[PDB]
DNA sequence: ATCAGAATCCCGGTGCCGAGGCCGCTCAATTGGTCGTAGACAGCTCTAGCACCGCTTAAACGCACGTACGCGCTGTCCCCCGCGTTTTAACCGCCAAGGGGATTACTCCCTAGTCTCCAGGCACGTGTCAGATATATACATCGAT
DNA sequence: ATCGATGTATATATCTGACACGTGCCTGGAGACTAGGGAGTAATCCCCTTGGCGGTTAAAACGCGGGGGACAGCGCGTACGTGCGTTTAAGCGGTGCTAGAGCTGTCTACGACCAATTGAGCGGCCTCGGCACCGGGATTCTGAT
């Protein structure tokens, strides 16, 4: 059965910090999780943010908001630099 | 592909079903999936990039949960975010209490 | 030789520390899990993974407790850890009422 | 059965917490610690697989009531 | 790559 | 006359025990409150019903930090609160590192 | 406007020995008081960012009762008889 | 029988409970009985409170609940306390307790 | 003005079952209104994530008592499905 | 063993406002009908968990010794408590003014929804190098002298 | 500080299974496109927040004197650590059996959606009695003689 996980993304993110190095499947899995519960985490916070504010919508500024409430200071702010970059950047092309 | 449009790696197209079906809002409007996954993708790289040096200096190169263990309970901030969290086969720091040495 | 007591303790705080290989004999766990599970609902199952599940979760819980443990003996100008203690960091956690 | 826990095993485990000293009666508190460790997990544990209409506690299960329990797990699925 | 990572690790000062 | 060190003390925890009054003043709490808000962000206004709840949040925190470290003071065979009684409740509760 | 400075010893003295006295404890170390306060700003640190924050993301110039109520529910501190 | 808690014989509004879910992004669909069970433990949970705290209020002398009876009732129960262990409740207080060690003799 | 919504009728009805010569105060009912409100979202968000879990898309009466069985402690979880079993069946029949 | 200054408990009277009630306006819940899909069901499949076995051995066990740690008692020191007196500002009431919270009305663009097309992503299948294992040495280190 | 030795750490010789890659099938993502509503935005009223003043006084602050708790010192008893020899069981390799988890097809029971209906539920206004407040007095008890 086919079944979805985030193997072939930290692959590529792990080739572009240490392009040498490698991971084992015990390991992977722990990653794997590790995306799943920040996932879920940034995206409850967001939920309660729109009923918060009676909006129907969360957009990326719902996102942004909810990292700067669970992530803390110094990743929350260069995590929303790298938010605000790619929503340009994705803008733009 | 919405993940090259934005330069990310991790997958925009799936994080924007994964918004949808997780029944967080009636919709989910753009950037909000590319915003999020560069989010994610900034938050394994941070994790890959002290864990792969506790690899090196481990003297392996595949990362194990040990090193990733190390490297998460060395930072700050990564330990705050992770603190009601346990990475399995990960044990814990070398600390050994000062009133318990020989003299 | 023989070594003064303490010596190999404090060998041993070391060796285990600095491994992260399960402490507890797998098939005594894996029976406590069943007897516990018996008492909530008859003829169960557990996957493999299931009860490697509780098990790296137990030991993990047991281990940040002693840990708390150690320092309320070490509050209390001691070195040996003793039930009062588990007691008391198990009481602040708002485990114990 | 709960005495499966033996006293060598509950020792290396305060090693690995740090402790250099463990008294006697620790062993009886920590078996009994365990105890509503274990109680208090596989009881949410066992309710989700009662919800799913299955006879087989999986992992899930176990990752979902870590999860509720204030005791998140990574590395096993979720 | 193009991640912007902090180019400090502190380490958390713990109790003892 | 004089009353005994100690009687007084515990004639009051008695009396702030039956009561549910706030402790804190409330005009130097709401301007410690506009002083730290204001290094987050300039030009902000506060409810007056949001400001006392965040004396009620705070004096309620206090309070129960106070019982968890007047235990960790009892622990050391000791009747007063230090500040490493504090910490180590601060420690043990997931506060600090 | 005025400007506000070295507020945290507005918590005088006999304000954190009432607040102990509740909590029950008869006596009190002297390096006690400067503790609480650090306690105390730390506290108000994280409830207050928090609580800004949604005031931000409302787009408002006023800190609202919700806005602490919910702030004060993330950090695990749920608040009842102000809303929510 | 025209509202929805009368066919049930609740109190609580079934027909505000089920629109709460449905507004509440909690799922696609919301099942016709999801609200009338909610609603139903709603009630016993608030009518378990209100039967402590009327007591508390007869223990001191008064008519109306104000919040100290409601606190007196929480924590005095170990159920409703474990449910609210990580709750305060405004103008609630302590309860009396004074540790051994600290009483004279 | 603004209508804004609460649980003050149906708590007052409640505690006149319980004690019909006992009032409430405005502070005492905001935090009956406080009551309510979290544990319908405990509930509900218990019961969000057990649909989420087995793959179903909708909020039943067998996931809100499920969801009551984990969250709610030993006797209050046994008598509160006692009350919403009788409710719901009780509804079924009308 | 007795007696007085203190605080707390308490008792009637008084005055203030908050709760409880009434009334009528409005919006959310009720009613009834259709559409569509999730969910319940049944049949087939095969994966995974369970059960039984004996060999080698690491681990649990138990006993024995003697240390040094826990704990009860004492005594020295000074810190923190209780209190009167002086100082400070919180608290209350009352007024001024404006900024921004909240309601309101109108145009649009942004996203849900549907359809057709195709490659990113996954199961599988397989070879190879990282690393688990280990023996002998190297060396960091503890206890006896 | 010195010396014998004891467990630990390094080295490199060789083996194996998990990793990382390769193949192809496929399903979820993307491009094209229509429709409507959420919300962005400009307009507007009034709630309530901020600011200021003085008269009042409970509370804060500072200093005095000494009682009792912090804590360092110390002696005695014993509980626990180290360790050698005895007993137990768990871990591993290998096989057999099927419960049950899972997945594919089929039909209806159920709940989203929508429009007309209407009273449950709310805000606004009103009134008194629960209880907050003032001041008198009876009781308790802790500390002095
Ligand atoms: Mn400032
Ligand atoms: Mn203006
Ligand atoms: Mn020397
Ligand atoms: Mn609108």
């Amino acid at each position: 059965t086919r079944k979805e996980s985030y193997a072939i993304y930290v692959y590529k993110v792990l080739k572009q910090v240490h392009p040498d190095t490698g991971i084992s499947s015990k390991a992977m899995s722990i990653m794997n999780s590790f995306v799943n519960d920040v996932f879920e985490r940034i995206a409850g916070e967001a939920s309660r943010l729109a009923h918060y504010n009676k909006r129907s919508t969360i957009t990326s500024r719902e996102i942004q908001t909810a990292v700067r409430l669970l992530l803390p200071g110094e990743l929350a702010k260069h995590a929303v630099s790298e938010g605000t970059k790619a929503v340009t950047k994705y803008t733009s092309a | 592909t919405r993940s090259s449009r934005a330069g990310l790696q991790f997958p925009v197209g799936r994080v924007h079903r994964l918004l949808r079906k997780g029944n967080y809002a009636e919709r989910v409007g753009a950037g909000a999936p590319v915003y999020l996954a560069a989010v994610l993708e900034y938050l394994t790289a941070e994790i890959l990039e002290l864990a792969g040096n506790a690899a090196r200096d481990n003297k392996k190169t595949r990362i194990i949960p040990r090193h990733l263990q190390l490297a998460v309970r060395n930072d700050e901030e990564l330990n705050k975010l992770l603190g009601r969290v346990t990475i399995a086969q990960g044990g814990v720091l070398p600390n050994i209490q000062s009133v318990l040495l020989p003299k | 030789h023989r070594y003064r007591p303490g010596t190999v303790a404090l060998r041993e705080i070391r060796r285990y520390q600095k491994s992260t290989e399960l402490l507890i004999r797998k098939l005594p766990f894996q029976r406590l899990v069943r007897e516990i599970a018996q008492d909530f609902k008859t003829d169960l199952r557990f996957q493999s993974s299931a009860v490697m599940a509780l098990q790296e979760a137990s030991e993990a819980y047991l281990v940040a407790l002693f840990e708390d443990t150690n320092l309320c003996a070490i509050h209390a100008k001691r070195v040996t850890i003793m039930p009062k203690d588990i007691q008391l960091a198990r009481r602040i956690r708002g485990e114990r009422a | 059965n709960i005495q499966g826990i033996t006293k060598p095993a509950i020792r290396r485990l305060a090693r690995r917490g740090g402790v250099k000293r463990i008294s006697g009666l620790i062993y009886e508190e920590t078996r009994g610690v365990l105890k509503v460790f274990l109680e208090n997990v596989i009881r949410d544990a066992v309710t989700y697989t009662e919800h799913a209409k299955r006879k087989t506690v999986t992992a899930m299960d176990v990752v979902y009531a870590l999860k509720r329990q204030g005791r998140t797990l990574y590395g096993f699925g979720g | 790559g193009g991640y912007n990572l902090r180019p400090r690790t502190y380490q958390p000062q713990r109790y003892g």
